[PDB]
């Protein structure tokens, strides 16, 4: 039957290429030959065998098998190489998990400096996003990093969001250490970066908040290599954490630890009074330090910038795909 | 991992910018003509120019001003980088020693902001107490011009019209106020608003808005007499004075847009335009004085002056002479006169600066027999195109060949002692249904020619409504010869047909050598092409004949000789056609995964393939299975504008932010994951846009010459001009000229005190990265140019390692050895 | 889009273990003795309930796939808790689950595990994950027990004697198949139908609708009595069985 997942070999799926790279394989996209659908497959060896299936492909296993919204990508089957019947013992095979594949990743888009996000595209682009975050908050799985590179979206403007486990970029030979950790760093919630504390909600909502001024400007709010460079950066845009707007903050580890360089006062609506005035109220409630304070999903989505979008109206965004000669 | 050396063999030829005022001399006045990283100083002469000075600048130059403020004798230079480097500068000559003093420096890069659809803009008031900046939308920032901001500290101001388009200081206000053409949903509109910086804000202005035409691109700053300002669109002009209102629309001006605007007169009576098909326009400002003696602008005349090179910039030596400076042809001397020639024209052309044009596309090729290396480049657009060919026997030789039509591509072909040009001209639908040229070109000219008579696409069936006045593109092929340059053929491709690709080879067993055509049906309708025909011609006898044709789903935008075999890639298939004995392609095998496969290049069963977003994917044919297989491509996400393989493991890329990478594989280490990576190895910023990379040198070498420590040529054109290459070093020496630049930037002056680290470091708009794995040798050359005390200052505590001597110390006059020896290769 | 994980109590007299030969009270025992190793191994580390229960419905699972006779149970057992322990975010090495399982099984027990007792497990795991067709997620009738006994007001100290009593049933379920033949919303129920019976509790009292005396169906819709009867039958078998008693 289709439920029981498993049992079928890659050997129905026809490989294209390797689109990414991952900790524990690769993500290949592909063809499976009788659907003629195009898919993408992940790869998870357990050949080490060090510590068994990797615990990260199992959240993304977990999460994703019963989840199947729209706006978030959805894991078809999981299939096997070859397979010897005579023991699974002797068997190692890797085993590939297929998912339905994406166009290009928001990073990609932006990373062109060329594509224009009107203020209605960033609607649409919002609403999905909230939308599949709420879906996800509500059954309680949890995304602890949303990215640029995350974010996947098609040519027709539909969003999803992926790589709740096993990520899809990898660092080789010689080059910037966790580069992928970087790139997670500019999303990070001040919280996590004060102290470990728990996973909350919050964490999701920050980084779909730093995500939501960078399509204003193209550009990432909160670029720094060090989590105290970072801490600052945000404190000169959202003022320093302090007691007289967060309660909880001498709870955290790194409160005096970790210390802007002075006590800034909050510029958010002043650096971005070019903002429409629906988005900016948006961003600054997406971005308030106190995780307690800090917008639910859903409040996000009876935003006046998201309430009155309309899903039908998908207005598929403008991508270059002419002029690419140039002049 | 690996080290490479990029220097510039000819130096940007486009003109930027241009702007004249008192700042060598006070007493004379000075033309200031900035090219990309460089500016030229001259002084205006009765016969025509003498130069002064030239200084290259670190950043690629954005704003370009002379200003004098109150208490200084001589015009200062404001200058604004487009990586945000701000300085004033001001001219020093103690005698013969010329020296160009940094008076002010900062940069004015904000943490947050959009950066703005209409670029850079930067205005001075006329009582110059601030500079102006639009960097982004929504703000408008300023530079107060106290005698205390030696840093050029600045604040925003919230601007609530978001999208504009220019904005120019008014002359003749009280206080000190912008206008400023905005796009908004309704429209556009002219809106001025005061400025103050007492209060640090905007107050309102003299008179609230007007709705103005919808192409309202060029706003002008009218002088205090008349005052008000000008507004330029594609079918009228406007003067907006408060309740003064004139529109003046000739139908001459709808024909081309305009693109240029320069105050004749100092009263401002007179002002020239230039639209994009070169005409000179003289704006004429006719004067009603009212009875208490005050003047009012009574109308608003356009008169045709005659024929430019096409004008980014135009400014008056007030000699009757006009500098015509261009980015798509060669900048000229014109002079204009009172009297009209027999031709109707006043206009007439007295010198002409060579402008290498857009480089769309070169060929290196030994013409003379010569065996040392000639450039053909396919420069310029519109009537300004043409074909230039340079040589190395000091100054490169430069010869052009007018095409008076756009130039895509070259390719040479010995065994007909021709050139294949791919070429397209303008033509307009005409009153006929069909479409008539503006002017002759290349492709009309042609001895002799041939019109496409394929009728693969002919069944349409598809709404292709014509509108009289549009313009089209036809693309044509053109037969060269190599040595009297003369057209000897033109083949007109089908309606609507681009002709994007062009190669010349023999393929299998055939022992003809072909002109190939990769084409693309382009329809304004469709996002990306979905019909295309690769064509295989042969020139034989003063005629082109076509041997076969192959219909594809796409457009063809590259192709290349493969080991006898067509490898083409139709937007995102990457295809290696066979050649039949029966002269026609058979498709051998595919790779699918790419977005758009821009470029191609090989090197032996080895292929790099450009994507448009996915930087380059290293390809290889396995023959025992006859299958294309993916060795390694770069995860990167580095948008490309052309690319080159420097060696079977080395990879050169350049981005289209001006930014130049390699990237190298990981040589087959243990993992299988890392050999498939591609990793970034170098990065360099260039600060040029890299239409084609080419393999080889224009240095005589009688015979195995050698003798030179670099390794390879890469030579490669821009949209500026530029001629650079590109070469492979050692480690020991890579370590040596690296040591030696950071010596070399403590040492040397810069001008407007700009790092040179910031200047080469690697920039996107997101991420700004250092420069590594090459030498700035333009730096590294300037060493045989700085004075003796520094020459020493440098060469102070080096150290040596490989060397002859492992560990060693060279004094000045080593190292000046070695300047002079890589001097010498281009 | 996920499968059936329930059977009907007769077609239990069919796994793999009963037509090798395997008599009923022979996989009865089995089941018990794998589980209660499950619960005692992850007791003793100190996991979470619900990893305990999770490693225990996949090892009921995998034995209606598989016989006894040919996977040791105690293997089998010490691979679903290392399993269940990633799953939820509980995890534990596998080295020191095998610790754990030595210190709890004697010489002769421990000898399922063979030469090297770390690689038999961690092999097994490539086929738990396919047995189980990689339907990782297990809900438990604890959340429940809890979700439905917040809507219960009343006595504080009657309801939390309720809780206990019937929290100790769930337990007392996992050693038997009840998990594999009614959801856990049922399971949740019934043990709170049966610890009412016992302390002579008419629990519809403390519900919003206090005169619908099938108290459970706001809960659970469409459960006849049929369905807690022989739920609750079967978890007291085992107390009359064992010399254990009701817990009251
Ligand atoms: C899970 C997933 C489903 N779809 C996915 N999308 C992708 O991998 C997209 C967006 S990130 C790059 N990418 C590519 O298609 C790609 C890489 C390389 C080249 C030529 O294209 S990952």
């Amino acid at each position: 039957t289709e439920s029981d997942w498993g049992k079928r070999c890659v050997d129905k799926f026809d490989i294209i290429g390797i689109i990414g790279e991952g900790t524990y394989g690769q993500v290949y996209k592909a063809k499976d030959k009788d659907t003629g659908e195009l898919v993408a497959l992940k790869k998870v060896r357990l050949d080490n065998e060090k510590e068994g299936f990797p615990i990260t492909a199992i959240r993304e296993i977990k999460i994703l098998r019963q989840l199947i919204h729209r706006s978030v990508v959805n894991m078809k089957e999981i299939v096997t190489d070859k397979q010897d019947a005579l023991d699974f013992k002797k068997d190692k095979g890797a085993f590939y998990l297929v998912f339905e594949y994406m166009d290009h990743d928001l990073m990609g888009l932006l990373e062109s400096g060329l594509v224009h996000f009107s203020e209605d595209h960033i609607k649409s682009f919002m609403k999905q996003l909230m939308e599949g975050l709420e879906y996800c908050h509500k059954k309680n799985f949890l995304h602890r990093d949303i990215k640029c590179s995350n974010i996947l979206l098609n040519n027709s403007g539909q969003i999803k969001l992926a790589d709740f486990g096993l990520a899809r970029l990898y660092n080789s030979e010689e080059s910037r250490p966790y580069t992928n950790k970087v790139i997670t760093l500019w999303y990070r919630p001040p919280e996590l970066l004060l102290g470990e504390e728990r996973y909350t909600p919050a964490i999701d909502v920050w980084s779909c908040g730093c995500i939501l001024g960078e399509l204003f400007t193209k550009k990432p709010i909160f670029q720094a290599n060090l989590e105290l460079a970072q801490l600052e950066l945000i404190s000169r845009l959202c003022g320093s954490p302090c007691p007289a707007v967060w309660p909880d903050v001498i709870r955290l580890p790194y409160f005096n630890t970790m210390k802007p360089k002075k006590q800034y006062r909050r510029r958010l609506r002043e650096e971005f009074s070019f903002i429409p005035s629906a988005a900016l109220d948006l961003l600054d409630h997406m971005l308030t330090l106190d995780p307690s304070k800090r917008c639910t999903a859903e409040q996000t989505l009876q935003s006046d910038f998201l309430k009155d979008v309309e899903l039908s109206k998908m207005a598929p965004p403008d991508l270059p795909h002419w002029q690419d000669c140039h002049e | 991992m690996s080290y490479n050396y990029v220097v510039t063999a000819q130096k940007p030829t486009a003109v930027n910018g241009c702007v004249t005022g008192h700042f060598t001399s006070a007493e004379d006045l000075n033309l200031l003509i900035a090219k990309n990283t460089r500016l030229e100083i001259y002084v205006v002469t009765a016969e025509g120019l003498r130069p002064v000075k030239e200084v290259g600048m670190y950043g690629k130059i954005a704003v370009m001003e002379l200003f004098r403020p109150k208490g200084e004798s001589k015009d200062l230079l404001f200058i604004l980088t487009a990586k945000y480097n701000a300085c004033i500068l001001e001219y020093k000559q103690s005698g013969e020693s010329i020296d160009i003093i940094t008076r002010a420096h900062g940069n004015v890069q904000d943490r947050i902001g959009r950066p703005s659809e209409t670029g850079i803009i930067g205005i001075i008031d006329p009582e110059c107490r601030m500079i102006g900046l639009r960097l982004y939308d929504g703000l408008f920032k300023v530079i107060p011009l106290d005698r205390d901001n030696k840093e050029l500290k600045a604040f925003n101001i919230r601007l609530e019209e978001l999208h504009v388009i220019d904005v120019k200081f008014l002359y003749g206000c009280q206080a000190p106020t912008i206008c400023f053409v905005y796009q908004d949903p309704q429209g556009r509109h002219v809106k001025t608003y005061e400025v103050s910086l007492r209060e640090k804000e905007f107050n309102k202005g003299p008179w609230k808005q007007e709705n103005v035409e919808a192409e309202a691109s060029m706003v002008i700053a009218v002088p205090e007499p008349f005052g008000g300002a000008i507004i330029i669109g594609q079918e009228s002009i406007t003067y907006h004075n408060g309740d003064k209102y004139l529109a003046i629309a000739p139908p001459i001006i709808k024909q081309s847009t305009i693109v240029c605007h320069n105050r004749v007169d100092p009263n401002g009576s007179r002002y020239l335009l230039g639209d994009m098909e070169g005409r000179l326009f003289m704006l004429l400002l006719e004067k009603e004085e009212q009875m208490d003696g005050t003047v009012t602008l009574k109308d608003l005349r356009v008169e045709l002056l005659g024929e430019t090179s096409i004008a980014e910039c135009l400014t008056y030596l007030d000699n009757g002479v006009v500098f015509v400076g261009s980015r798509l042809g060669d900048s000229q001397l014109v002079k204009l006169n009172v009297d009209s020639n027999e031709q109707g024209s006043y206009v007439v052309a007295m010198e002409t600066f060579t402008n290498l044009g857009p480089i769309v596309d070169m060929c290196v090729v030994d013409l003379e027999r010569q065996g040392q290396g000639q450039l053909v480049t396919c420069s310029g657009a519109f009537k300004e195109g043409s074909l230039r060919i340079i040589r190395n026997g000091q100054k490169l030789h430069i010869r052009t060949v007018p095409l008076y039509e756009s130039p895509r591509k070259i390719c040479y072909q010995e065994v007909s002692q021709c050139f294949g040009v791919l070429s397209s001209r303008i033509e307009v639908q005409d009153t006929s249904g069909g479409t008539t040229a503006l002017r002759p070109s290349a492709s009309t000219q042609a001895l002799s020619s041939s019109v496409s008579s394929s009728k693969l696409f002919s069944s349409s069936t598809a709404p292709h409504e014509t509108s009289f006045g549009e313009e089209v593109e036809v693309h044509n092929l053109l037969i060269i010869d190599q040595h009297t340059f003369e057209v000897l053929h033109a083949h007109q491709f089908l309606q609507n047909e681009y002709a994007l690709s062009l190669v010349s080879c023999k393929l299998g067993k055939d022992p003809n050598t072909y002109f190939i055509v990769g084409t693309a049906m382009v329809y304004p309708e469709e996002a990306e092409p979905k019909q295309g025909r690769i064509v295989v011609f042969q020139y034989s006898d003063g005629k082109l004949q076509t041997v076969a044709e192959k219909e594809v789903k796409g457009a063809v935008y590259s192709m290349v000789e493969f080991n006898g075999k067509l490898l083409a890639s139709i937007n995102s298939t990457v295809r290696l056609y066979e050649w039949t004995t029966e002269k026609e392609l058979r498709t051998e095998c595919n790779h699918y995964n790419n977005i758009m496969a821009l470029y191609l290049k090989t090197k032996g069963d080895f292929i790099l393939v450009g994507d448009l977003m996915r930087s380059v994917l290293l390809l290889a044919y396995k023959p025992m299975e006859g299958n294309f297989e993916e060795i390694a491509r770069d995860f990167n996400p580095n948008w490309m504008s052309a690319v080159e393989i420097l060696d079977d493991d080395n990879f050169l890329g350049a981005e289209n932010a001006f930014n130049l990478f390699v990237c190298q594989k990981d040589s087959a280490a243990t993992t299988d994951e890392e050999r498939q990576h591609l990793q970034e190895v170098g990065l360099f910023h260039l600060g040029e846009f890299v239409n084609v990379f080419c393999h080889g040198s224009l240095v005589m070498q009688n015979l195995g010459e050698t003798s030179t420590p670099t390794q390879g040529s890469v030579l490669f054109g821009t949209v500026n001009g530029m001629i650079g290459l590109v070469t492979s070093l050692s480690e020991s020496w890579y370590n040596l000229l690296l040591d030696m630049q950071n010596r070399l930037n403590k040492v040397i002056k810069s001008v407007g005190k700009i790092e040179h680290s910031f200047w080469r470091s690697f920039h996107t708009e997101r991420k700004t990265e250092p420069a590594t794995g090459f030498i700035d040798g333009d730096l590294i050359e300037s060493f045989l140019d700085i004075s003796r005390p520094k020459m020493q200052e440098v060469v102070a505590n080096l150290q040596y390692d490989d060397g002859s001597g492992m560990k060693r110390e060279a004094t000045a006059d080593d190292l000046i050895k070695v300047v002079e020896e890589l001097t010498r290769i281009h | 889009t996920k499968p059936c994980w329930y059977w009907d109590k007769k077609d239990l007299a069919h796994t793999p273990s009963q037509l090798e030969g395997l008599d009923p009270a022979t996989e009865a025992r089995y089941r018990r003795e794998g589980a209660r190793f499950i619960f005692d191994v992850g007791t003793r580390l100190g996991l979470h309930y619900d990893t305990l229960a999770t490693g225990i419905i996949y090892f009921h699972r995998f034995y209606m796939f598989h016989s006894f006779k040919q996977f040791p149970r105690y293997v089998t057992g010490a691979c679903c808790l290392f399993l269940a322990g990633k799953v939820e975010e509980t995890p534990k090495k596998c080295k020191d689950i095998i610790k754990t399982a030595r210190s709890l099984l004697n010489d002769v027990q421990f000898g399922q595990f063979g030469d090297d007792p770390k690689e038999e497990v961690m092999v097994l795991e490539r086929i738990l994950l396919q047995t189980i067709k990689f339907d990782l997620q297990v809900e438990h009738p604890y959340q429940f027990l809890l979700k439905y006994a917040k809507q219960l007001k009343g006595d504080k100290n009657k309801i939390q004697k309720l809780v206990q009593m019937a929290w100790t049933f769930v337990n007392d379920s996992l050693c038997t198949t009840l998990s594999l033949q009614w959801e856990p919303e049922i399971i949740a129920v019934a043990v709170m139908y049966l610890a009412g019976r016992l302390c002579k509790f008419e629990i519809q009292e403390w519900t919003s609708k206090p005169m619908y005396r099938r108290w459970w169906e706001q809960f659970v819709q469409d459960v006849p009595v049929d369905v807690l009867e022989d739920i609750c039958h079967q978890i007291l078998d085992l107390y009359s069985q064992g010399k254990q008693q009701m817990p009251h």
